């Protein structure tokens, strides 16, 4: 769930 | 002794990293210990562990930390302090000029949306690198600077969106550096009908086949890449193997994370050529766990 807005 | 309180102990974050090190036979590489002492000092965050697979070789010393709060100035400055402490080793040299260009002037930290700091370490010192990611939104002057550092044509520059842009910086320990831009589309967008038939004019059906599994899709553009990198954000880790025929080396990483507590989402990254192949031999896999204090 990393790198998303 | 402590001033700030959390339901999360530093040991929980280090255990998640330690499970990864034990599973994939990671022995100490510089500056992994310095990175773990930095991890222990953070507040709420997501920790992402990754493996890069090239045929039968696994490179598993890949960890990113995503800050979950809004203290963007603080989080960028602590991350840079980590870069400068790593660079104090006399035979390590980091070229920070690309990041300096991006952050020059009166940088508007209220335009920052997301920050990550991370590592990808190798047995050869000079092939190891440190990482910083910054996502910005509606910031015309710095989106222009990022596009210029990335050295893409005016055609491609036109296809990037203006509302949000994820940007990565790589710093190799022998002084090489690179920027990467990750333009993206969410589920609601790559199912919008003007969007999809346009996707079919730049990407093969093989590249498009996994989109029903994803809620986010993107492409990595960087002077350092030998070809554009496709990024798929799957909603459900249990759907992965039905659509991605990975080799046995990659399967060892995925089979481990199918049974670790954490997020049920996952990233996979690979070139378009790999999506057209019968079997995937060159692929990155990413898994994560969230650390959020429960005290209101
Ligand atoms: C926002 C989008 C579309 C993608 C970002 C997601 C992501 C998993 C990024 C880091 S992959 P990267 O750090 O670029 O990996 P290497 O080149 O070091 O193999
Ligand atoms: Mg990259």
């Amino acid at each position: 769930g990393a790198h998303t807005i | 002794s402590k001033v700030f309180k959390s339901t999360i102990a530093p040991e929980e974050k280090l255990r998640y990293i330690g499970n990864h090190k034990q599973a994939f036979d990671i022995e100490p590489l510089y500056p992994l210990a310095l990175f773990e002492e930095f991890v222990a000092t953070t507040g709420d965050c997501i920790i992402e562990c990754s493996g890069k697979i090239k045929q039968d070789q696994l490179y598993p010393a890949r960890i990113d930390l995503q800050f979950s709060d809004k203290h963007h100035f603080h989080n960028i400055h602590t991350s840079i302090d980590f870069l400068k402490r790593a660079a104090s080793r006399t035979d390590v040299n980091l070229n920070l000029d690309i990041l300096a260009t991006f952050l020059a002037g009166n940088f508007d930290y209220s335009k920052v949306q997301n920050i990550l700091a991370g590592i990808d370490l190798r047995q050869n010192l000079g092939e190891s690198k440190l990482k910083l990611f910054i996502r910005i939104g509606d910031y015309p002057a710095k989106m222009a600077v990022a596009k210029h550092l990335c050295n893409i044509t005016p055609e491609s520059e036109a296809m990037l969106r203006s509302d949000t842009l994820h940007i990565g910086f790589d710093f190799y320990l022998d002084g090489r550096s690179a920027i990467e831009l990750y333009p993206e589309l969410k589920k609601d967008e790559f199912n919008h009908p003007f969007i999809y038939n346009q996707l079919k004019t730049i990407l093969s059906p093989e590249a498009l086949k996994p989109l029903p599994l994803c809620n986010l899709f993107g492409i990595g553009l960087s002077p350092a890449n030998e070809a554009n990198v496709l990024y798929y954000h799957l909603e459900n880790i249990e759907d992965f193997l039905s659509y991605f025929p990975i080799n046995d080396t990659a399967r060892r990483v995925h089979d481990f994370y199918l049974q670790q507590e954490g997020s049920r989402r996952m990233w996979v990254a690979l070139s378009e050529s790999e999506m057209k192949a019968g079997r995937i031999n060159n692929v990155n896999l990413y898994y994560s766990k969230a650390f959020t204090s429960q005290n209101p």
